[PDB]
């Protein structure tokens, strides 16, 4: 899922475009007031007339805690496997961001391209202000 | 050319402002269920009602389905038509009711109208010109990007805004290939490489689409016809997005999932409004289900409920049972499978068997549609055929006759062949026969 | 939209002291129902009291759903209505328990009330600021009436709505601080230079004048099953529409009701019941009962309408029969309002009035003989032929439906009874319940 | 002004010092042994010492079997846990009957719990991040450390954070100007808002606003809080709140219930005995109500019996309205109640009786005088022969369409003439019966 | 640890038996049935020599009489370490387990492996910690002075000791134990300094400690399945392990027991009310009793001829004829009135509840009246009605208050068959109104 890179095909084949993709597609970019954009926009319309981005928050959970702990004395090895698993690089550069100065030292001050960046930022949005915390 | 147990009705063959003649079209007989049939096409025509129910019952080898694809075809191909089996219902991924909405949603049209501004060809230069006082601390700060177009018989070169030379890096845009803007949002897309750039590589992935015909700038007005359980798997379904869970479902199997009715009202009242602006025009179609004996009593109930709505089409339902109990109740007596709650809310159309000559004429017609000759003799012959066994058994015994002329180095079926394949496939009654005289397990 | 079985149902015809007229608001006879329901309206509008059960009980083709449907017309905005039927409650992702406690939360509203500033005037000028990979984005925007200049500063969502429906500094836009709606009003200073893209070919309207800010109160109404969908989990507006709210937890549902009554408490939010109409609700299993005659009993309950049609028959999951095919438990704690059959005068008037919303205009002895089949058949049957009628009428070419036209539709479309006749007179041409069939004519 | 849904006249069982119940006191009319018997079980339920004890409320239907269980509720507040429960919620398609009835039995036990945290809160004063020196090496992240300055009130710190901590950082999204607040136990962090100190008209983000903290930046403070062991075993079954991959990938799937379990519920039982061993949990049992019991069949029956005999079970209140019905999933077998007898012999029953004329008028008096209506001596009496006649729940639904009707005339009493035509347009299951059996084609 | 209340057989704390396997009248709880405890203590001895596997053994009697208890007793005597699946009929009919998945679970949760390891500790008091840091953080120096109450010594600390150190912060006065191979680092607390609060330790700092694992074969079948983590040991979403792996650890266990790295320990699968499984279930067992990895299974039942469920006639005990030709059989009896009042009274002294003897005479009468376990739950609601009326000792009427109060079985189905127009029958047919 996390490199997936949106390489080209080739036109012979069977693989074809299916009709809602292409109304999929239509729509990436379009403005507002288009008729496709205005049908395939419901639920956006539907946030901005209920008011949903000022709404308070309910509920919050009772308990919260870590995964449970495995431990096995006399060894390293278990250590820095769990270690690699509970915090694995490449997935927790994709559930984030890089800072904006860092961002500049890399490109500009050291020479790497944009597209030999790391992928970040796939993080889903949440709700509101309020709905990011459970604090 | 293939021949399936159809195509050789073309539409009910009704003249206008009138009645069925004896044969036209490919039907022989049946003139007051293709009249009635009319009169529903018509009134399906009128595009005013909603949610009526016609059931049409007869006996085994009568004509529903065959009345019911001469609908189809007579209501042409811009009108949607939903066929389906009362068995189909049934699915182990969500709820048969979801799945009658879905079919009752498939059946209804949306044709919408647009109209679009495009600028497209081979790129001759692409030059973001510079600012006249560019801001410290940047570089290259861009006032606007000039791009020429060519295609067939016509260049031009633009003006465009500083914005969407970082799309042009993006989709990663070069000298020689061919682009696509639309007005309104920018968008540049690389649709190719021009065909005049095809042989300085011996060796290459990229596609080679030719120079696009007619003026660099033309708006053009398409129409699009969609329907609303299309809008409605649209919308349900979310957009092409950076989260991690909408990469992650589309690599996954697409499970179905029972579509709210909040959604359904927020689609009919967004089509309602672009119907009012004059845009978007609605055409319901035929729901037709074949076999509705096979339904248990809670979706004729909720087919009572559905019925009542708004925006739900023409249903037309087939059946063939007589005093039968319903599925799902163990001492309901009902004519064709059907509760009487059902019944009172549809009307019904009888059909009625055949005769000798209209067996004959029948097989006639089949003979003729499959590129067969057939003797006079042997045409008689397998008339009193289907009339003693069946007259699917008739039909379907032709083939045969044909292979076996064909195998004698002859192009006519004579009284020798239907004789052999009489002898070599058996019918229902003999199998019985056999069946019944037999005690090896048989 | 489309002509429904109900749509000439505006309402259900009462004075202010609820007497029911005999004929207003597209309903005739039945006075004491009405009355019931005018009084069951009453108590809905107080808002009192909860958890009270209404059935309503009669023969087919009466008016139950009717009377409903006048009920929720004259029930007005604002006020939630959730009818489904019986069969909806059985599902493959959500218990029976589930489903019934989503249907009851879906017809309580909270009617929130919140503060909001709207802002219009004239774009000057927008600084957007973003990172290299497009991540983090900021801004300020400084925007202009004819009496002061403002310059804000941009959060992420508002350079998104920005971006989307580009403004180019110039344009008359609106802003809404607590909704985050961007709406271009249009443009006012008729830029000469323009690249050959883009173009605001908006409509030209003055700048606005007077004060930037103004403070609004606003309100809105939710659903208490929207807050538990959406306080669920991370993702719940999207369940919301497409459905995929599996089984909540009773935690959650307890600290929303202790924060709706915080809410009340402080006056931010207020309870508006509605009413929830189970259409067929004898298709449901024992344990559904059960569990209403609990649900009943809570203080965020509202009022709930049942129909049924069916006299002494066997309860589901059990093997007894009972009085409406409902245990005495739920019957019980229950008052019942009867209907009655109709006269010729009552049908005759309502096949006026279909005739009327079906924009048919119909002759007197046309009108007569519809009486009569609908005195002899059923009423919806000669309902159903008005369309018909129309449509044969139509096809000769006069816009008045004869005598004539309804004999024809007589003899085209069969009822239950004659149809009956017919499959008894030919039972062998059917398959009956044993399957046994003479498809054979010899 | 109020609501009133078919309860909330009850307010307890309404004893005496020495557990005698008066006449009418508390919304009850009569049933003094039952009410005696149900303030024996709360005086057991608040000894706090007995585990997995069984009563079942035997009587008939509309006699206040339902109205017990909820004052007893009340008359242990709510600082003891009460799970409510019909029994037909035990049929779930996501997970066994069996899980369920384990999930509702630990779902009534509870725990307070006096719990210290390590905040560290103020105003960001500054945000600077390090660079690595190889920042594509594949192992390792792209930063470092993060400098942060906090400033509060009589207070300055300047903190170097761990990159993991700067993801829960950059993740609610906070700036130069921002007040937040971290803890340190789990490393989730709360964005209060902007500071006051600088302007507050100029944005355009429809934020709060908040003045600086008091105190120092790094705090300790004791907050206490109350839970369920359910909550506890549905934390450890679905992890949620660290700051690894398998924590924040548990926020974004889908919830599903799931089988937890014994060896996970022993590990949580011997967290809590170390817990309140240390003289910082306390453990409150509860009662765990089931309405409707009829309803269970015989394998929750079967595993009912098991589950009763364990030290951890609270008091579990049932109730049926069957005389000799046959147990739901069993062929022939009748046994009283419909609960078989194995689980018959660990019960307690209490029997609850029915009521005379006079009751029945005085519970419809309390039940009018609750609503807030004004009904006559005389309809008051023909309410009672009414309710005598038919039911006691069709005289008391038919009290709030006469004060409809009342309204409707312009009067505030309610009248016979009025009670008569609620008579007229709203009938009871006796007369609907009479016109279902002489009906024509099934009315 | 182990928090619990009271339970119903929390007053058995094992078989009370000789050396000779003898029952005493009264002993660890336990009275009454001397050739059931004599049966169940020579499965015990079966179960101790550990030489034979998969034996079956059923335990059969009327309602309430010491077949839990017995199985408690049996528990209880078994001691720590050696595994013991107690589990219900009802509880394998899952979702998305089948019920042979569920069934091999629960007998491969009964085998254990007992594995004897070695590891080093530096389990001390921390005197002082010195740390010398640069500007940007590139070398760290360390100095850790850290005592017992017999040495003391100073240490030089590396680079990821100190980052171990400044994580999980380690201040003076404080005692931790330090793993030298993995780098975890445990605060015991604190010492005795008044300037939690544990002893400081004694002895060797670097000590050397033998720990004993007892692992489950299903922990090792979850584990050595690569699609899921040990995560679903606790979780539950196993999901139907293959046969392959199992076949994997089946060999593994024997190759670690020939080479005398492991051992196996076996233990007692307990299924409660063994009549509630299916057809399917009984022909499993028939076959997976046979197998060298099988514990002793021990079910109990107490239907008498009823039907197998699953099929249409009757069996003995609720079970067919070849699972009943796989078991040997232990049979209970009823008690008398002595052992009644006997275990009436080892429930009152359990309680907490002071007895009169009349008291205890009319709990005896009414027990060999109605029940054992109506007698046995008086007892606890007559102290609550003493202790309404502030006197200790509980007295003959406060016995025939709670009688009056609380109701048995027998009073309830004649109260019902007097008055069964009032309640609703098998038809559904009821009578709510009191007039005509
Ligand atoms: N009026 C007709 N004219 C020509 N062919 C017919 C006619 N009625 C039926 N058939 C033929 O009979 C065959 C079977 O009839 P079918 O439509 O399947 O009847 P049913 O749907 O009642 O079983 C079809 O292949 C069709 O071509
Ligand atoms: N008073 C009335 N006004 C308008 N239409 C009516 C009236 N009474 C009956 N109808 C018609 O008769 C039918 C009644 O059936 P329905 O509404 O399903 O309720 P029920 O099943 O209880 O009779 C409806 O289709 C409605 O159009
Ligand atoms: N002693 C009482 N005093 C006042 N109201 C009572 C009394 N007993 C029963 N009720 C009322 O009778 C109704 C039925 O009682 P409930 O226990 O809820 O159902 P059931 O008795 O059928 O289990 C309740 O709404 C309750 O308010
Ligand atoms: N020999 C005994 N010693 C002590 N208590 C006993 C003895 N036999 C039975 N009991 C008590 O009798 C009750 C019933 O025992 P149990 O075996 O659980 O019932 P069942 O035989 O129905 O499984 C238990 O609570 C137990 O404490």
């Amino acid at each position: 899922v996390i490199e997936r890179t949106n390489g080209p095909k080739n036109t012979d084949s069977l693989s074809f475009k299916t009709i809602t993709q292409e109304l999929l597609e239509v729509t990436r970019n379009a403005p507002s007031e288009g008729v496709m954009a205005s049908l395939l926009n419901v639920e956006k319309h539907a946030y901005e007339r209920e008011y949903l981005n000022c709404i308070q928050r309910g509920y919050h959970p009772n308990v919260s805690a870590p995964p449970v702990t495995i431990e096995v004395l006399g060894s390293s090895h278990v250590t820095n496997s769990i270690n690699n698993e509970l915090f694995d690089p490449l997935i927790s550069q994709a559930l984030s961001d890089i800072p904006a100065i860092t961002q500049y030292n890399m490109h500009v001050k050291k020479g790497i391209p944009v597209e030999d960046f790391p992928k970040t930022g796939l993080f889903p949005e949440p709700l509101n202000k309020n709905f990011s915390s459970n604090i | 050319t293939r021949t399936a147990a159809h195509t050789h009705i073309k539409g009910l063959g009704l003249d206008e402002s009138g009645v069925a003649k004896r044969v036209e079209g490919g039907f022989v007989g049946q003139i007051e269920a293709r009249e009635a049939c009319g009169v529903i096409v018509d009134l399906i025509k009128a595009k005013k009602m909603s949610g009526r129910a016609i059931l049409l019952a007869g006996g085994p080898s009568t004509g529903k389905t065959a009345l019911a694809l001469a609908i189809s075809q007579e209501l042409g191909p811009k009108v949607p038509f939903c066929p389906l089996v009362g068995s189909e219902l049934y699915s182990v991924e969500v709820k048969k009711t979801e799945t009658l909405m879905e079919n009752f949603r498939r059946a209804i049209g949306l044709r919408i109208k647009e109209t679009k501004e495009v600028y497209e060809g081979e790129v001759t230069e692409l030059t973001p010109e510079d600012a006249e006082n560019p801001l410290g601390g940047y570089g290259k700060t861009i006032s606007h990007v000039i791009v020429g177009l060519k295609s067939a018989k016509g260049t031009k070169t633009l003006r465009l805004d500083p914005t969407i030379y970082e799309s042009i890096q993006r989709e990663k845009v070069s000298i020689g290939d061919v682009i696509y803007i639309e007005a309104n949002t920018g968008a540049v897309k690389r649709v190719g490489r021009s065909d005049a750039y095809a042989t300085e590589f011996d060796l290459e992935t990229e596609e080679y689409v030719p120079l696009p015909k007619g003026e660099v700038h033309k708006k053009k007005e398409i129409v699009q016809d969609v329907t609303l359980h299309d809008l409605d798997v649209a919308n349900a379904r979310p957009q092409g997005g950076q989260d991690v869970i909408s990469m992650m479902g589309q690599l996954l199997k697409p499970k179905k999932t029972e579509i709210t009715e909040k959604l359904r009202q927020e689609v009919n009242k967004v089509v309602a409004k672009y119907i009012d602006q004059g845009v978007a025009e609605l055409i319901p179609g035929v729901l037709f289900i074949d076999e509705v004996n096979m339904l248990d009593i809670e979706i004729f109930t909720y087919l009572n409920k559905a019925l009542e709505s708004n925006i739900a089409p023409v249903v037309v339902l087939a059946s063939n049972r007589g005093m039968t109990t319903v599925r799902g109740t163990e001492d309901v007596i009902s004519p064709h499978g059907v509760p009487p709650d059902l019944i009172d809310r549809l009307l019904i159309v009888r059909t009625l068997p055949y005769d000798k000559d209209e067996i004959r004429t029948i097989i006639e017609r089949r003979a003729t549609v499959e590129r067969l000759q057939v003797e006079s003799s042997a045409l008689d012959l397998l008339a009193t055929m289907g009339t003693e066994t069946s007259l699917r058994y008739a039909l379907q015994l032709l083939a045969p006759c044909g292979i076996l002329a064909q195998t004698s180095n002859r192009k006519e079926i004579v009284v020798n062949d239907v004789n052999e394949a009489k002898l070599l496939f058996l019918d229902a009654k003999r199998s019985t026969k056999i069946l019944e005289t037999s005690a090896n397990y048989l | 939209s489309l002509i429904a079985a109900h749509s000439h149902i505006t309402g259900l015809g009462l004075d202010e002291n609820l007497q029911p007229r005999p004929t207003s608001e597209g309903m005739v006879g039945q006075l004491q129902a009405r009355r019931a329901a005018g009084v069951i309206l009453k108590m809905v509008q107080n808002g009192t009291i909860a958890g009270r059960a209404v059935l309503v009980a009669g023969p087919p083709s009466t008016g139950k759903t009717a009377l409903a449907m006048g009920v929720s017309q004259s029930l007005g905005k604002d006020v939630p209505f959730t009818a489904i039927a019986g069969s909806e409650i059985f599902s493959l992702e959500l218990s029976k328990t589930e489903a019934l406690t989503q249907a009851f939360r879906k017809s309580i509203g909270i009617k929130i009330k919140e503060e909001t500033e709207l802002i219009e005037g004239e774009v000057v000028e927008i600084q957007i600021d973003r990172s290299i990979t497009g991540g983090h984005k900021q801004g300020k925007l400084t925007i202009k009436t004819t009496d002061m200049e403002t310059i804000y500063e941009l959060g992420n969502k508002m350079i998104d709505g920005l971006t989307k429906e580009k403004v180019l500094a110039g344009d008359v836009i609106s802003i809404d601080k607590a909704s985050g709606k961007i709406t271009k009003l249009g443009r006012s200073f008729a830029r000469s230079r323009d690249y050959d893209a883009m173009g605001a070919d908006t409509r030209f309207v003055q700048c606005p004048e007077g004060e930037l800010q103004k403070r609004k109160t606003v309100v809105h109404t939710v659903s208490l099953h929207e807050i538990d969908v959406i306080n669920s989990r991370t993702q719940g507006f999207l369940a919301l529409f497409t459905g995929d709210t599996g089984e909540i937890r009773s935690e959650v549902r307890d600290q929303i009701n202790t924060k709706v009554a915080e809410w009340k408490e402080e006056g931010k939010a207020e309870i508006v019941p509605g009413v929830l109409f189970i259409d067929e609700v004898h298709m449901l299993d024992i344990e559904c009962f059960s569990f209403i005659n609990r649900a009943l009993e809570d203080e965020f309950a509202p009022i709930v309408m049942m129909a049924t049609n069916r006299g002494v028959s066997k309860t589901r999951g059990t093997n007894y029969k009972s009085p409406h095919g409902l245990p005495l438990d739920l019957l019980d704690r229950s008052i019942i309002i009867t209907t009655k059959s109709y006269n010729e005068q009552e049908i005759k008037t309502i096949l006026s009035i279909r005739a009327q919303e079906e924009e048919v205009e119909l002759s007197s002895d046309a009108l007569d003989l519809l009486t009569k089949t609908g005195v002899e058949t059923s009423l919806r049957y000669s309902s159903n032929l008005i369309s018909v009628a129309q449509q044969i009428a139509m096809k000769r070419k006069n816009n008045t439906v004869e005598v004539e036209d309804v004999k024809r539709a007589y003899l085209l479309f069969l009822d239950s009874a004659r149809s009956v006749k017919y499959v008894q007179e030919n039972e062998s041409q059917y398959i009956d319940d044993q399957g046994n069939v003479q498809i054979s004519i010899a």
